[PDB]
């Protein structure tokens, strides 16, 4: 099969788990104009009720089944590239040019597991109000994602940091970028803790 | 072992491989059995991209496991 | 010349595609006193899990099938009239007098599609903290709707704009008023990017 | 002078419609140990899929059909009693010495059916921010319900009220107690609306 | 054994009720590539309609019949292994030495019935807002689970706990890890309750 | 006008009555055909206690509708 | 103008009114049609207790609308 | 090319039209076989009022598309 | 009075107590008929621990009510 | 009390046993009936493995119950 | 570089262009085939207005893409 | 005493370790059992490193307590 629509369908099957963890589905719903106004509403409710990942699945499932205007697979991908989930944009491209090197994917895949084990220290010793502004210019947070972190920061610092960490790990080259924040931030102790050195 | 790779078209390619074989080795086996050059092959093991330098044992690829083959097409 | 229930079942069969967009089903349920509480519970779920638009389809469908007590139609229409969804009330009104002219329906379909397209532009450039009060003052948002939006933008300004854009697109003559709101407030840039002049 | 199981299977057949208004099925499932966790989850889904009242209808049904380990009937009653829905216990206890007098039942079906009529008036004028605190004091809301209401108001006040007015109607002697909440709280005008004197 | 299929088709026959508790079918459907996309929808709805466990029943049923692609079993197991629920990966493995010692299986069925008996105590006292963070430090919640814990916490804390306890009982050696979470947070009452020290 | 009065034993009870009678009368007709004293009788329709003062039509008792009886 | 009055128990009352009628007139028809005294009527329409001194056209009760009747203390 | 102008009375009416034809043409076809003068009927398709000017091609009226007809 | 005690394995054993017995009585008579240490016993009823000090009636157990017997860990 | 042990091969092993019987005795008669060493043997009942010490009563295994035998 | 432009009525048009082309040419290309003057033309891609002074390369259009066409006075 | 280890591969390995064993003991025995070299690792417990020269007694490593080990 040499059709792009059918190729994109098969490429999801290979990567379906990775993309679900890499897609922020609330923003990407704006640029998906071809999606019916109904399905675009159901997906935003699936975010609220059954978690983001079961929303991205609904987003994906309704993308493949059902025809769309030719050239949508680039509209979808370009949406993901500019709604603060560029790493899923790497995987999603049918021509497969911009797929992160397997050294990168594996190395970050264990970097992500590393943060999960370090959240209790992070949520304690890291404070969002003094890292968000720096995090913006490193270009691993969008205006869309900055507001939520500032919004979640309302009910305590801890809930803010849990939101920041949930958000950076989808950005491209995020671990190296995240460290560049921490060392350029007053949390020079954490970067010792993250990599051990 | 004896592992499987699924291509886009659907037909699965069965390989006589053993855990001592690195990913460069298995990618050659695909070429010898199917014909895609190694530089064009990107092998996927359940949503995990396979590094060229490592071996199947590094990825816990047990016997009769499966791989997904994606080709950087035009 | 038929009984009001018969052609009302017809009107919710013809205009079902329209009023599925114009009905805000969450507050219209407080007035449907003929609905058994076991149905209003189910619809208040489909609102919560499957999005507002799929709930209206359920609400209308459960209104077609099943006989309700004589005099229900005037209650349903008066429900739409004062829950702040007047445009749906024009279609449902079996007297069939305030039904909007087709050019109005044609245009405001075009403006809606234009609003879906430009939504990523709007969401990134519109602050609901500065536009709700005028929308209340311009009678295209209800106290119901301001509370919903003002509480759905606690998790970020952008997420509130999503809710604001879903509400106003149900109001009567919403576009001209909405532009008037943007023009009346300081947000003059959008209308230049929204009406193309 | 009869078996205790068949006495209870009779009550959930007699008062099935009566009690399904009073049972909050979501928390009562914690106390039901005879139910296989496979079924306890199906009911938890019917809550999320088709609302509480259609979930109790399933819960009571799956008790009437299906043989459970002996001694379940007392467990269900003590489930209802201490889950905060004691009005449902009276209709279930095969010691029928505790069910309310028929005049009381009618006096509370009208006070409920009147509350439904005046629901839009309440939802507009009620503020759950300053009613939850004293409803807990008047012991007609459980800590489970306050969390639910305070979490169902996060998307607007009016969504909080509609959740409050479903929790109140299940409690015991609620109407007088509810008015006592309204009289002490600043919502004095609602009383004149709600009692008409 | 002789053949991988009949080994596996028979391992789901023996251990069907033991994995039904352990398999979280929502994320594991991602990696089951061999399943036709139309079969996957038939299950993704049974999760929505009749809970997870009655869906795993449907999933394992639809595997025990119907021919599938070669290497499906090892594809199934690798799904369970990397979906974060390795406990069922011991039983489903056609290799036998993985499956746990009968005391270990017994010791956990006790640790499971202990929750189902003390769940009302847990639900009322546990706060998933603060206990969640240390639960992912012990790696007893996956990436997918915490989304559903954090999302189900939208409507009340008690819904968060009722969903947390539904997840952690699927992880290998969870009781000792769960107590470590409870002891190393404020919940020193529950550990007193769970173990009666 | 007719009604079915279900009891615990499952032996449904059938009554040929007229909507004008008070609940006492159906509580008194059970005397004439089963003999359970009326005081012990607690007669339920659709999960709603039937006040002895009111009459059957007041509870929207329609033709051959089902009725539940609870004793002791 | 045709109006339906439904009481709490569930029965309906068939009314004959006209939009210029005051509520007392409607209650007056409630008197001679079924027999509840004027002080014992509370009229709820669209979740609003109707004020007595007003008229139907004030609340915009259209043809074959329904009024809910609740007895008072 | 066939369309079905469903009505209140329920009897679906089948009209041989052409996507080149404008709305008034099928409204003129109401004169042929219905007898409702074109002004007071208001044709509707998929929740979309059909204008006086445009053509059925403009509204995507393909093979076997149904219309609705609201009177007065 | 006539109480069922469900052990974790499910082998429920019927008991007969006095509806206001001290919990030591019901705990003791379990091992009289079942044989698990009079201290290993940890009775759970309605999601609650049963401390030995209180009586059966204060925990509001009726007839045919079931207690859950889980072993001390 | 007869119980049904079903093997991977598919042939069902029916065992005349008693609730008083321990697990080993159940394993013991399998040696007689098929020649399978008890070390290889491990019985499964409803996804629950069978500790050797206990008896059939401990696991609520009643008349016409189904047991599973898995080798290796 | 095949591209498409979508009008709101559901019709679609096909174009052949080059990435450095100005939108002015693209709008003018639409006019030649459908008659709508470039003044009335308004092109939307990726949810934004497409400036006339810039080119497709500036807006990262590829082949087989679909633009949206909206009109105004 | 026994403890569990989870490499960033996620795999669960049972280890026999005494609190009389310091980190220098466990650093090699995981290498002996698995093959992650003792100097290219690091131990994650309670979200923290582990000092090589310190004993697990210092770190409150109860029986069955689960570790995690990383690749630096």
């Amino acid at each position: 099969g040499y059709s792009t629509d059918e190729n994109f369908r098969y490429l999801i099957s290979c990567f379906r788990a990775r993309v679900k963890m890499y897609i922020q589905v609330e923003p990407v719903l704006d640029y998906l104009t071809f999606l019916p106004a109904e399905v675009k509403e159901q997906i935003q409710r699936t975010v609220a009720t059954s978690g983001n990942m079961q929303a991205v699945e609904l987003l994906l499932s309704t993308l493949e089944k059902g025809v769309w205007h030719l050239g949508w697979t680039r509209e979808f991908v370009e949406a993901l590239r500019r709604t603060g989930s560029p790493l899923a944009a790497r995987y999603m491209n049918p021509e497969l040019t911009d797929l992160p090197s397997p050294s990168f994917e594996n190395a970050h895949d264990e970097y992500l597991q590393l943060l999960n084990l370090l959240q209790p220290t992070l949520v304690d010793k890291l404070l969002v109000r003094d890292v968000l502004d720096k995090c913006m210019e490193e270009e691993l947070l969008t205006i869309e994602d900055r507001n939520r972190i500032a919004a979640a920061e309302n009910n305590g610092n801890e809930s803010g940091v849990r939101e920041l960490l949930k958000r950076i790990v989808q950005k491209e080259n995020w671990f190296s970028a995240f460290l560049n924040v921490l060392r350029q931030t007053g949390n020079n102790e954490l970067v010792q803790e993250l990599t051990g050195s | 072992m004896q592992i499987f790779v699924k291509t886009l078209t659907g037909k699965t390619i069965t390989l006589e491989v053993e855990p001592s074989d690195t990913i460069e080795n298995v990618k050659a086996k695909i070429q010898d059995k199917e014909g895609i050059p190694p530089d064009q092959q990107r092998l996927i093991f359940a949503g995990k991209q396979l590094e060229d330098g490592r071996t199947l044992s590094d990825y816990n690829i047990q016997k009769e496991s499966t791989l997904h083959l994606v080709l950087r097409l035009r």
